[PDB]
């Protein structure tokens, strides 16, 4: 019998900062025990200042970044060259997704920009289009690895002022987007020393005002 | 949904400093049976371009045709279409990505594996493989089938990331082609020792090698081998 | 795999493709198939490995306790032990054997045992997924009482066209002569056999 | 169904300076019906700790199969059982159930007395050794304690930080699994005493 | 798993990786995959990891005790014949796929063998799902008279395609050497070339982070005096 | 063709005599002198090679048997008896407890498996009782040097030094005298060889004396390198030329 | 079935045993699977008797409009039209066919299309389940520009073992002769062709 | 529980007025393949009975090996052996029905179909089947597989019912056994032209004949045919 889905591995991985977000995703590309591609990268510079990543089945992320990206440049077209904001992005992708409700697209979708006061914004779907807006989220093969991890970094979950008994919270603050690289860069390393199907190279695509920016590191090969 | 009938093995590929090189074998397979022994599984688009194709054989001669229709449409009103407006690898790739994922969208794919090799305008090599399932991806070394397990292993030691590129010639680049369908002839139950190979450079154009022989064999060991264990003579 | 076993005037010669197979994937291009049960009692094996390997290993053992207490046991007589293996164990095993062996008295005998453990005796028998593709040629081909040269000529031939057409199998030809004058190796290798 | 995850539960070991840490969380359930809040999933024997994940039934059948035979080997020996060859023993013990096994995640951890050398292993159900330097996990939530582990951990910590790294392991781990959680122990094991402590977690 | 074993002038080397997987997840970074079985037979495994520890434990168990009653040094055939024999008595479950290497008075050994029963022979050969990795890398580069030197290369080469090519496998290569006349050398992590770099952050945290909400002392003593 | 005694053919006497067993410690009373002396750092047991032809090639014949590397054993009386013994401890040194634990197990509880067997010999149905008794001597890490002899009752004894078959009471006596609580490896051997002249009638070298040593880790004699742990058998032969170079200063 | 197509010198010959079965009970042991799609473009048919029949009758209708129009079809364009028809239809066809041909220009020529509707031409083909006992045989006679009675034997004696060995083989061998001179029709009975 | 391999077709039978014929083709097919040429399926058991038997090939060996030691433990401590204690056609039948019964209750049948012929000691004709799972009977004409289905109705065509054996010479149903091969031989897939032949007769004993052929075949109307329907040349 054809099965007309695969697994094409990988990770990925969105926190949002004060005036910043970032999304961030491995470059490896597998099926089964082979490597395809080291640097295959996976999160997209989409217009309007929203990164995108669709992981899981490849072929599906392709598809549905691929009609996003056309969903941006209609939207132009069709309302006076206006901005498609954040929100209104992930209730888009949300009719996309939904659209093929019983023969889905097979990926877990994170999209990151500003907001409408420029403030970070991650935005998270499952694979039939439900969404939440969240400061923190993984997708993919190793996100069961790297979730946990960001519940506890970056909404300080599980965290206790000291000799208050247990009873005063570590208070939430924002977090600068050089100690949001330093949490992206340590997952990921550790995503990779555990996960298989994750490796080989990382890229964060980070967005402020000022637009997106691009940084790539090396991840373990093996 | 069907099942694959008559088949080719692996196709493998590489980038070098100046272009692309590709090669498969010109067997189709009939399940074990080595049925045809002459059949040709790289496909010229242009000047600048060789299709490198795997699996179902019959889908394959359809894809055949949707290129040789494709150089024939491009061709109409179109003074440019042997300059500026020929078909680019590019084109060509993203054209059969689209019917792939089409294809297996309506639970009906073209059960293949193909790897795109060309050289762009710009003198930019092109090499990216699209298969049954739609999905895609591009790297310094590409193969399908057997070739992914054991030819990409030997390719990488060459180019091993985007770097060594430049560092690699021609020369280098089309001997580790040849040992690996060497490699691939020892070990792939339904592969031919008769192959074709192509190169497409930004500088002499393509070269389209037909009629190769694996070569250089290493059997001669085998005559010191007895049994299976305990047996000595 | 392709294996065959033919009887000639002076004696009886196995021959045999050396690959082995694990999927679509080659586990040992350079296989022994010919296996030795007594000093001239040889079988072909084919089927699953790991099944005529164990039935193999208990038969050498057999003879080799025959020949302790009664003396050389004849072809048949090692037919017959293959036989009760392979017909009390046949819903267990996916063994297809061929048996050759020279007596002075007999000369050389092939005998052929199949899947269902049945046995026949034959002037020389195939085995084997690549022996389908030589049916046609060895019925044609095949004389009695050939030299040996003849024989290992009819059996180069033979295998080489099994190796052409059968995916399952290649690699060398591997020969055993089982005559009055002792055992003979041969080998030969693809660029010998391939262009005849 | 699959016998691995009916009950639910984790339990993770790390090593220190001088020191190993060795932690359960407490839930038992049937499903998605938390049974109870009290189920803990270490046991010792002397001086060695044993955590046992998986089916609930083979945790309790597990520690009094190892309670009989390190008595049997304390009267014969005329010692305590030291970790590493407990390790064996348990290995032994999982693969003679080989083709119907004990559908369990045992983790062992102690300081051998002789030695003072901390010792951690991991086991697969029919008794594969994993002996590691750093860490071992098991359970439910095995996937999300791997990833705090290989985060959160740097090696030689002392008695009172490993404390907190392995129940900020535990703790992250448990809150992302459905079946496990509802408290949980940790152990902290220095050559001659041992303190437990039971840690306030999120009680869903 | 990737292993391999290859065959040199005076002896056999085997190697291995080191990684254990539990579905896609890595169990272990670094496993020893290099079981003893004599002092003089070693073999490399892969499969089912507690199957391959249990039937090498097995096999050099009855290997000891048949060169006590011997009082020979232990044959790499019957290290083979039983390893044969038991797997092939249990149908393919016992999942051991090994190379089995050695020397012993009748010389140098090398063996393969598969989780039914079935073994062969070689001077070059390699399991696991490495294999085809480390099969491109043998096919390419072997020659026959190989040095000790050379036959290390190409065995942890092999094992390296391995590691870089195959998810299966990777962290180290463990490598033994036998040769005859000599001890047999177990070169434990070979080559390390997947050292995890410096993290960017240290995640000790503040004492007292953690809430708690009881504490006590644990007996671990036996019963005391006076 | 059946197995038809299945009643013991060791039984109690009026006077409460097991007199099989009696009967096979008179069989290891007529038995050649064997002996163990135990040391601050080793152990050492020592017997003579009473040959039976001279044609006989004594070295084949080994009265002094490695159980396990740390472990070996000695006897007087019935060879036979001895040699499926031996057979015997050496498998169920593996099944009872390398193969449950992973490691060699510890002398005295070797010694207690020994025991088990020469105890079933005495009360099992259709057997007689095996006509021997072993010197075991060993090491472990925790219990150190130990010597333990064994009788065809299966009781076993620990001992600092003793001697058992013919000349052992003149030879426990001597050992009496010479032994203390301080003595070296070397001295226990020097006295092992002056113990053992006395019950020896002819030649007195070292083809016709077997000894061996519980001592130090051998590395050299282990047969690999690389794991740092395993340091070698602490069971070693001491060869005729080694024996012989200890007769010189004597 | 056994079905083969030969070029030769002067064009090409078609030939096909005669058997039609319904598991093992012979429907017919004198069909005629050489069928006329045109006055000089033959085909030979294996698989499915009722698929092969419906194809061969819409090729022949499709070649007839052909010809009214644009007069005489290519063998490679009757070829293409089998093609079309087995491969479009794939899921739902078990056809194996043979297209021969003569024209003037281009001589002799033979396409197969197997299973799956691809297409390949060639010097000569063979197909059906009994086609496997002769590639070894076929492989080792044939010649390139053969004569007519030379390609009669090459045929004869080919099918002669395709039906000794295959059981879903026999009957009769038909052949058909395509060359300049016209359309020859021969059939060769079970006692000349056994005993070759 | 198995599946039959190697396979023998038919074995056809009657009953004429001083005897019995049996016959069965002499081919040993490896599904469709006729791999063996030279199987004997017909087995005396003295000079009085004929055991003819289709179906598996490796289980009728071990029948054949059964009936032969069958032979040796009758001669055991019996001075009659070979008068009357000989071994009977019924005996024979009645063990192999025995067996055969006995096996399918196990769940592990002999793959056979089984016709014993013969002629008691008293000069009755002997007549009976047996298969894989112990089913018994007996009639004036007698066949397994495809002979069931055109040896019988032919065969009935000459003994119809008790009263027509005193009728029938052995000439005549000699030669409606040998039309029935030929039918068989025309129309079974899995049957070839050589076979034997046995005779049991109550006066001239056992005859047995090898190498016999089907002969007097109707091909030539076949040139006549072409086509499927309307197809003229
Ligand atoms: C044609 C060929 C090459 O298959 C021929 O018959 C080989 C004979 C041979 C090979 C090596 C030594 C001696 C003789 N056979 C093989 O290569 C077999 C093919 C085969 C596999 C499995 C079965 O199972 C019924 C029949 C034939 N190869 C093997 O046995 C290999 C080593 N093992 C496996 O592929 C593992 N198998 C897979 C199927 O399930 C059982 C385990
Ligand atoms: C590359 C690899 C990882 O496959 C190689 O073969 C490892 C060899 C090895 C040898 C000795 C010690 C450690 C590792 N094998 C493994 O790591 C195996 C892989 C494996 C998993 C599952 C199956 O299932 C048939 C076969 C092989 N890993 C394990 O055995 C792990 C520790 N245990 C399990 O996954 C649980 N087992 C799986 C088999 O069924 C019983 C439960
Ligand atoms: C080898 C042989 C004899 O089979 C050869 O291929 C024949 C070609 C032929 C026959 C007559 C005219 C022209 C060409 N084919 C047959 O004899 C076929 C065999 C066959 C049956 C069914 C299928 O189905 C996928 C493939 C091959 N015989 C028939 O088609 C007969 C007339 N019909 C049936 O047996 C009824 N079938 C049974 C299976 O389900 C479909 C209906
Ligand atoms: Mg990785
Ligand atoms: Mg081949
Ligand atoms: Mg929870
Ligand atoms: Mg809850």
């Amino acid at each position: 019998q054809f099965n007309p889905y695969g697994d094409n591995g990988g990770t990925i991985l969105g926190i949002a900062g004060e005036d910043f977000a970032v999304l961030a995703g491995d470059t490896r590309n597998i099926t089964d025990y082979s490597i395809n591609s080291r640097y295959e990268p996976k999160v997209f510079d989409c217009g309007d200042n929203i990164v995108m990543s669709a992981n899981g089945f490849a072929a599906d992320g392709d598809a549905l970044v691929k009609r996003f990206k056309n969903s941006v440049k209609w939207y132009h077209f069709d309302h006076n060259d206006k901005k498609l904001s954040i929100n209104s992005a992930a209730r888009n992708i949300q009719h996309l997704l939904y659209g093929k409700r019983f023969f889905p697209y097979y990926v877990h979708t994170i999209i990151a920009g500003l907001d409408e006061d420029g403030k970070g914004a991650v935005y998270s779907f499952d694979p039939v289009g439900s969404y939440e807006r969240e400061q923190c989220r993984a997708g993919g093969a190793a996100a069961s690895l790297i979730m946990p991890f960001l519940d506890n970094q970056v909404n300080f979950k599980n965290q206790y002022e000291p000799g208050t008994n247990g009873k005063v919270k570590k208070p939430l603050k924002y977090l600068s987007v050089e100690e949001v690289i330093k949490l992206v860069r340590d997952s990921f390393t550790s995503a990779t020393e555990r996960h298989i199907q994750v490796g080989d190279g990382l890229e964060i695509l980070i967005v402020t005002k000022d637009g997106v920016r691009k940084e790539f590191y090396e991840l373990k090969r093996d | 949904t069907q099942q694959p009938i008559v088949t080719g093995t692996s196709v493998i590929s590489m980038k070098y400093d100046n272009g692309v090189i590709i090669a498969a074998d010109n067997l189709g397979s009939y399940g074990s049976l080595l049925r045809f022994n002459g059949v040709e599984r790289l496909i010229p688009v242009g000047d600048n371009t060789v299709v490198g194709i795997s699996g179902d054989i019959s889908d394959m001669q359809h894809i055949e045709r949707l290129l040789k229709d494709l150089v024939t449409e491009n061709a109409y009103d179109n003074p440019l279409a042997d300059a500026e407006e020929a078909l680019e690898p590019s084109y060509i790739f993203e054209y059969l990505a689209t019917v792939m994922y089409q294809r297996r969208s309506k639970m009906n794919p073209l059960w293949n594996a193909i790897i795109v090799a060309g050289v762009q305008s710009n003198g930019d090599q092109f090499l990216r493989y699209v298969n049954l399932l739609g999905v895609t991806y591009s790297s310094p070394t590409l193969a399908t089938g057997f070739g992914a397990h054991m030819a990409n292993p030997l390719l990488r030691k060459v180019v091993d990331r985007e770097s060594d590129i430049p560092k690699t010639t021609v020369q280098v680049a089309e001997e580790a082609i040849v040992n690996a369908m060497r490699v691939l002839y020892y070990r792939d139950a339904r592969s031919s020792r008769n192959f074709s190979l192509a190169i497409i450079d930004k500088n002499t154009g393509l070269t389209f090698k037909k009629n190769l022989q694996v070569e250089n064999m290493k059997w001669d060991f085998a005559k010191d081998i007895k049994g299976y264990g305990t047996q000595k003579i | 795999t392709s294996i065959m076993a033919v009887t000639f005037k002076d004696g009886v010669i196995l021959g045999a493709d050396s690959r082995t197979t694990t999927g679509a994937y080659i586990a040992n291009r350079v296989t022994d198939k010919l296996t030795r049960v007594h000093d001239k009692i040889w079988c072909c094996r084919s089927g699953s490995a790991a099944d005529t390997q164990a039935i193999a290993d208990i038969v050498q053992y057999h003879l080799e306790l025959y020949t302790s207490q009664y003396g050389t046991p004849s072809t048949e007589t090692a037919a017959s032990v293959f036989k009760e293996l392979c017909y009390e164990n046949k819903d267990n095993l996916t063994a297809g054997i061929i048996v050759a062996g020279y007596d002075d008295k007999n000369k050389g005998e092939v005998y052929t045992i199949p899947l269902g453990g049945s046995v026949h005796k034959l002037p020389y028998a195939i085995a084997g997924s690549g022996s389908t593709f030589i049916y046609g040629y060895c019925d044609k081909n095949f004389r009695e009482n050939m030299s040996k040269e003849e024989t290992v000529d009819f059996i180069k031939h033979s295998l080489s066209q099994a190796i052409k057409w059968d995916g399952s199998s290649g690699g060398v030809i591997r020969m055993v002569v089982l005559t009055a004058a002792g055992v003979e190796r041969l080998i030969f290798y693809p660029d010998e056999y391939e262009q005849l | 169904s699959d016998p691995s995850s009916i009950n639910g539960g984790i339990v993770v070991a790390m090593t220190g300076k001088d020191c190993v840490a060795i932690a359960c969380d407490l839930r038992l359930g049937s499903q998605s019906l938390g049974v109870s809040n009290k189920f803990e999933k270490i046991f010792h024997y002397g001086h060695v700790f044993l955590g046992i994940t998986g089916l609930a039934t083979d945790v309790t059948t597990l520690n009094e199969m190892f309670r009989y035979k390190t008595n049997l080997y304390k009267l014969k020996e005329e010692r305590a059982i030291e970790p590493e060859t407990f390790t064996q023993l348990v290995s032994s013990s999982l693969y003679e159930r080989r083709f119907g096994p004990y559908f369990v995640g045992p983790v062992v951890a102690g300081i051998n007395s002789k030695s003072g050398k901390p010792f951690i292993a991991g086991f697969d159900l029919i008794g594969c050794i994993d002996e590691a330097k750093d860490f071992i996990v098991s359970g439910t939530a095995s996937d999300q304690l791997f990833g705090m582990c290989e985060s959160l951990y740097e090696p030689n910590l002392e008695p009172e930080d490993l404390f907190e790294t392995i129940s900020q392991a535990l703790l992250n781990a448990a809150d992302r699994d459905a079946l496990s959680g509802w408290g949980a122990v940790v152990y902290i094991i220095k050559k001659d005493e041992v303190v437990k402590r039971y840690l306030k977690m999120r009680q869903d | 798993t990737t292993i391999v074993g290859v065959k040199f002038n005076n002896g056999v080397v085997i190697a291995a990786d080191t990684r254990s997987t539990q579905g896609p997840i890595v169990a272990d970074k670094n496993c020893a995959k290099l079981h003893r079985i004599s002092p003089k037979i070693w073999c490399a495994a892969a499969g089912t990891a507690a199957d391959t520890e249990a039937v090498t434990q097995l096999i050099g168990s009855n290997i000891e005790l048949h060169s006590l009653y011997t009082s020979r040094e232990p044959r790499v055939v019957s290290a083979l014949q039983m390893l044969k024999q038991h797997l092939f008595k249990y149908q393919g479950h016992i999942g051991a796929y090994l190379i089995v290497a050695g020397v012993d008075p009748t010389g140098s050994h090398l063996f393969s063998i598969h989780a039914h029963g079935s073994t062969d022979v070689g001077y070059y050969l390699s399991l696991g799902s490495g294999s085809l990795a480390a099969m491109a890398v043998l096919e390419s580069h072997w020659k026959q008279d190989l040095t000790k030197e050379e036959a290390i290369k190409l065995a942890s080469d092999a094992i390296q395609a391995g590691i870089w090519n195959d998810l299966g496998s990777g962290s180290n290569v463990d490598v033994c050497v036998m040769e005859i006349g000599k001890d047999a050398e177990y070169l434990r992590n070979y080559l390390t070339p997947n050292v995890r770099e410096e993290k960017q952050k240290s995640y000790k945290f503040p004492r007292g982070t953690t809430a708690v909400l009881k504490e006590s002392i644990v007996n671990i003593c036996d019963i005391q005096e006076e | 063709m059946t197995d038809r005694y299945s009643f013991s053919l060791t039984t109690f006497s009026p006077s409460g005599k097991l007199g099989q067993i009696d009967y096979a410690l008179t069989a290891v009373k007529q038995g050649v002198t064997s002996l163990g002396i135990k040391a601050t750092n080793g152990v050492v047991i020592a017997t003579e090679k009473k040959s039976s032809s001279p044609l006989a090639m004594s070295e084949t014949l080994s009265k002094v048997s490695l159980l396990t590397p740390d472990i070996g054993a000695v006897y007087s009386g019935m060879g036979p008896d001895y040699r499926v013994l031996v057979d015997k401890s050496r498998k169920v040194a593996h099944t009872s407890y390398k193969r449950i634990y992973g490691e060699y197990p510890p002398t005295k509880l070797l010694v207690s498996e020994v025991a088990k067997i020469m105890q079933e010999a005495t009360q099992s149905g259709g057997v007689r009782p095996f006509g021997v008794s072993l010197l075991i001597a060993g090491h472990d890490e925790f219990n150190g040097f130990s010597l333990y002899q064994v009788d065809p009752s299966g009781s076993y004894f620990p001992w600092k030094a003793t001697a058992i078959g013919k000349g052992s009471v003149a030879a426990k006596t001597f050992l009496e005298k010479r032994w203390n609580d301080e003595l070296e490896l070397e001295d226990a051997i020097h006295i092992a060889l002056l113990t053992l002249k006395e019950s020896v009638e002819g030649e007195f070298n070292g083809d016709t004396i077997e000894l061996a040593i519980i001592g130090d880790e051998n590395p050299d004699l282990l047969g690999y390198t690389g794991i740092p742990t395993d340091k070698g058998p602490r069971f070693r032969k001491l060869t005729s030329q080694e024996i012989n170079d200890r007769l010189e200063a004597l």
